[PDB]
């Protein structure tokens, strides 16, 4: 019958040889013997893989553009990104050329896009982790099995498949032989170990997925075509959770909507105090802790459905994480609100000031905070800065020099950095000088030079995110940062009275 | 076998290399380890390229027409290609240097590396010695591991089939 697993199949001449010549040598040796199921396994290897089968490939971008949209909600550039991609090969009439390559923080949708994708092309999906092996063994009965790729072959039985290289970062050599499997000149003829045998793989589609793009090749990032998965914000998390996230939640935990249910308001009371990282690795296991909280409580018999609700969540998933987001509701002429850029979100911190010695010899400024030398730098500069402005706006204050000025960045534990603030500390000393408190929801974040320059800055988006978070109304921005601020989905600029100075006297006309 | 070196200038040393070989992979029986290590290393043995030269054209004018029809301006990198090949005609015989090219990121540094590959007619390959740490990687690891290969070098000389295949070494 093995002629019939490959009757209806086409195959070439140098394999049905390789066939012919392995059911003359097995008719040669004695059945049921050391020496003839070995060559049985090799010639069912032989006449296992497909040759002739492909997939019809899904050509059309509209279908396309609807089966990418219909799982991975939000995603709108990489999915354009991959619109775009498949253009390209369309137009080419072929795929091959750069990989592609999805990179961002973990949990974030890499693996189940290129699973999308797959879907996407009506190419089978495989799926093999690089966290030698990719080119089988020999049979000298050591290694029995050919390679993960020949095996991929053998179940999808389709000769253009979707394989995904997962995790490719992690790999240990590996490292040449993947150069040498992804290039297209040397894709035609992949001989291994197990199949004298070449086979064509050069109608394979190929991604591969990765957390940091430093990894030891720097010729794959020649060949391998980098993009960038970003993370979510809550409104996006909570869409997330709320379409993909519980239901899988449901049915692994065997429960159902009409027991145990989750409404919207736990779950972006969950997103908001548990969660803040870029990905949805950890709303999962929450959601999983509540529902397995859950099916204990109905079937132990202590309630025959629950109802999680804001008021008992802490029940079921413990302390909250995060908290009020703001230390001052109205702040005190001495202290202006300030943005922070984490890695992992964005930051609302102040800047407070006091009298160091009664009365209000030059001034000094003492600075605490666990300040880092480009932030102390910045208080100095602001010091200096602060002290030219007032003597040019209010030439009879003698406030700044002579005062000694003691000026912390509560929360003094954490080590802080960088050379924005600068603004927020030349607002802090001018408020504390007047006696005057600033604008009462105004958030600002900007780095300022020696003559009042307001210079760019970094993390805009999680520095707004945080800013919208803590109740603020009015934000300050440098003029130079317009785009970045307006790269911003429509939701999360959408209530912000914003302003984008070039100089520090527009800063001061605003906040006073 | 023995047919993959009647086309190679076999030096002596190797010879006896692969005739000691010969004489244990003929000693030894099949389906064994040792056997199949001996198998790769007189595999490897016989595909190195051992009296091979590519045809190096050394014609000036050609190979300047190739170098400024792809590349814009860099005029020290093709002056010093065109010395190159007048010191290699005036000696008669394929010769090698060691050149380094140094700039800013982006500015021809890779691309001019083939273009000239292509000029002087040699092979061309590229590898990065950026995030190496061992050795094993250029000069190999030793027969004896239980998994042995024979670095990155030897590989150029392999799959390029020539001694003097102008090797680009990245970063
Ligand atoms: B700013 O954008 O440079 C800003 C100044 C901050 C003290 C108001 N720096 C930061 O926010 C840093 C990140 C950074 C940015 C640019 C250069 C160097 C560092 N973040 C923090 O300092 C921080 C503070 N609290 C909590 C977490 N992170
Ligand atoms: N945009 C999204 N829409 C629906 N589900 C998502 C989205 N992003 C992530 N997920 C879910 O979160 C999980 C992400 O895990 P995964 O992406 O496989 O990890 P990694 O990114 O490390 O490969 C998946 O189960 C996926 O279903
Ligand atoms: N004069 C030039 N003509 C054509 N392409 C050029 C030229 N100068 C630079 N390039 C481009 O620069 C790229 C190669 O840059 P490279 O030398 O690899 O920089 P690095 O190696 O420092 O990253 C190629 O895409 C090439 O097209």
């Amino acid at each position: 019958k093995f002629r019939e697993r490959l009757k209806e199949l086409v195959v070439p001449k140098h394999v049905m040889d390789v066939v012919d010549e392995e059911l003359s040598k097995l008719g040669l040796l004695d059945n049921h013997s050391s020496e003839f199921n070995v060559t049985r396994n090799y010639l069912d290897w032989l006449t296992s893989i497909p040759w002739g089968k492909y997939s019809n490939e899904n050509l059309d971008l509209a279908r396309a553009q609807a089966v990418l949209e219909e799982d991975h909600y939000g995603m709108e550039d990489v999915k354009k990104r991959i619109l775009e991609f498949i253009a390209v090969s369309q137009l080419r009439g072929s795929t091959q050329g750069k990989i592609l390559c999805f990179y961002g923080p973990p949990g974030v949708g890499k693996t189940s896009i290129a699973r999308s994708i797959a879907r996407a092309l009506n190419r089978e999906y495989f799926r093999f982790s690089v966290g030698a092996e990719i080119k089988g063994h020999r049979r000298t009965y050591v290694g029995a099995m050919p390679g993960k790729i020949i095996q991929c072959l053998k179940k999808t039985k389709t000769e253009n498949p979707l394989i995904l290289i997962d995790e490719v970062d992690k790999i240990g050599d590996p490292s040449s032989a993947l150069l040498e499997l992804l290039d297209p000149e040397q894709n035609a003829n992949f001989l291994d170990h197990y199949l004298d045998v070449p086979v064509d793989l050069s109608k394979v589609l190929f991604i591969c997925t990765a957390n940091v793009t430093d990894t030891i090749p720097e010729p794959l990032r020649d060949r391998m075509e980098m993009i960038n998965v970003s993370g979510y914000v809550a409104q996006e998390k909570l869409a997330i959770a709320e379409r993909y996230l519980v239901p899988q939640a449901r049915a692994l935990c065997g429960l159902d909507e009409s027991k145990a249910k989750l409404s919207s308001d736990v779950l972006t009371l969950l997103i908001k105090q548990y969660c803040r990282e870029s990905g949805v690795r950890n709303l999962q296991k929450q959601v999983e802790k509540v529902l397995r909280k859950s099916a204990y409580k109905i079937v132990s018999g202590e309630a025959e459905s629950v109802e999680v609700t804001p008021e008992n969540l802490q029940d079921f998933v413990g302390k909250p994480v995060f908290t009020v987001e703001r230390m001052y509701d109205v702040t005190p002429p001495g202290v202006v609100m300030g943005l922070a850029w984490t890695a992992m979100g964005g930051s609302t911190l102040f800047v407070e000031t006091s009298l160091r010695r009664p009365q209000d010899k030059d001034g000094s400024l003492e600075v605490t905070g666990q300040l880092g030398e480009v932030m102390k730098e910045s208080a100095r500069i602001a010091y200096t800065f602060a002290r030219a402005f007032l003597m040019q706006h209010a030439p009879a204050n003698d406030y700044l020099v002579t005062s000694h000025i003691h000026l912390h960045v509560p929360e003094g534990a954490t080590p802080k950095d960088g050379p924005s603030a600068g603004c927020t500390i030349v607002t802090a000393l001018l408020s504390l000088a007047m006696g005057r408190p600033v604008r009462q929801n105004l958030a600002m974040t900007g780095e300022v030079s020696l003559t009042g320059k307001i210079l760019p800055v970094g993390g805009i988006k999680e520095k707004t995110i945080a800013a919208k978070r803590a109740g603020v109304t009015c934000i300050v921005l440098p003029a130079e940062n317009k785009k970045d601020f307006y790269d911003l989905a429509a939701f999360i600029t959408e209530g912000l009275e914003v302003h984008f100075v070039e100089h520090y006297r527009e800063i001061f006309d605003i906040a006073f | 076998f023995r047919e993959r070196l009647k086309e190679l200038v076999v030096p002596k040393h190797v010879m006896d290399v692969v005739d000691e070989e010969l004489s244990k992979l003929g000693l030894l029986d099949n389906h064994s380890s040792e056997f199949n290590v001996t198998r790769n290393y007189l595999d490897w043995l016989t595909s190195i390229p051992w009296g091979k030269y590519s045809n190096e054209n050394l014609d000036l004018a050609r190979a300047q027409a190739v170098l400024e029809e792809d590349h814009y301006g860099m005029e020290d990198v093709k002056k010093r290609i065109l010395e190159f090949i007048a010191v290699s005609q005036l000696r008669g015989s394929t010769q090698g240097k060691i050149l380094c090219f140094y700039g800013p990121p982006g500015v021809g540094k890779t691309s001019i590396a083939r273009s000239i590959a292509r000029a002087l007619n040699r092979e061309y390959f590229r590898f990065s010695v950026g995030g190496m740490t061992d050795v094993a990687e250029i000069k190999g690891h030793r027969r004896t591991y239980v998994g042995a290969m024979p670095g990155k070098i030897i590989q150029c000389l392999k799959k390029t089939k020539t001694e003097n295949p102008l090797i680009l070494i990245d970063e």
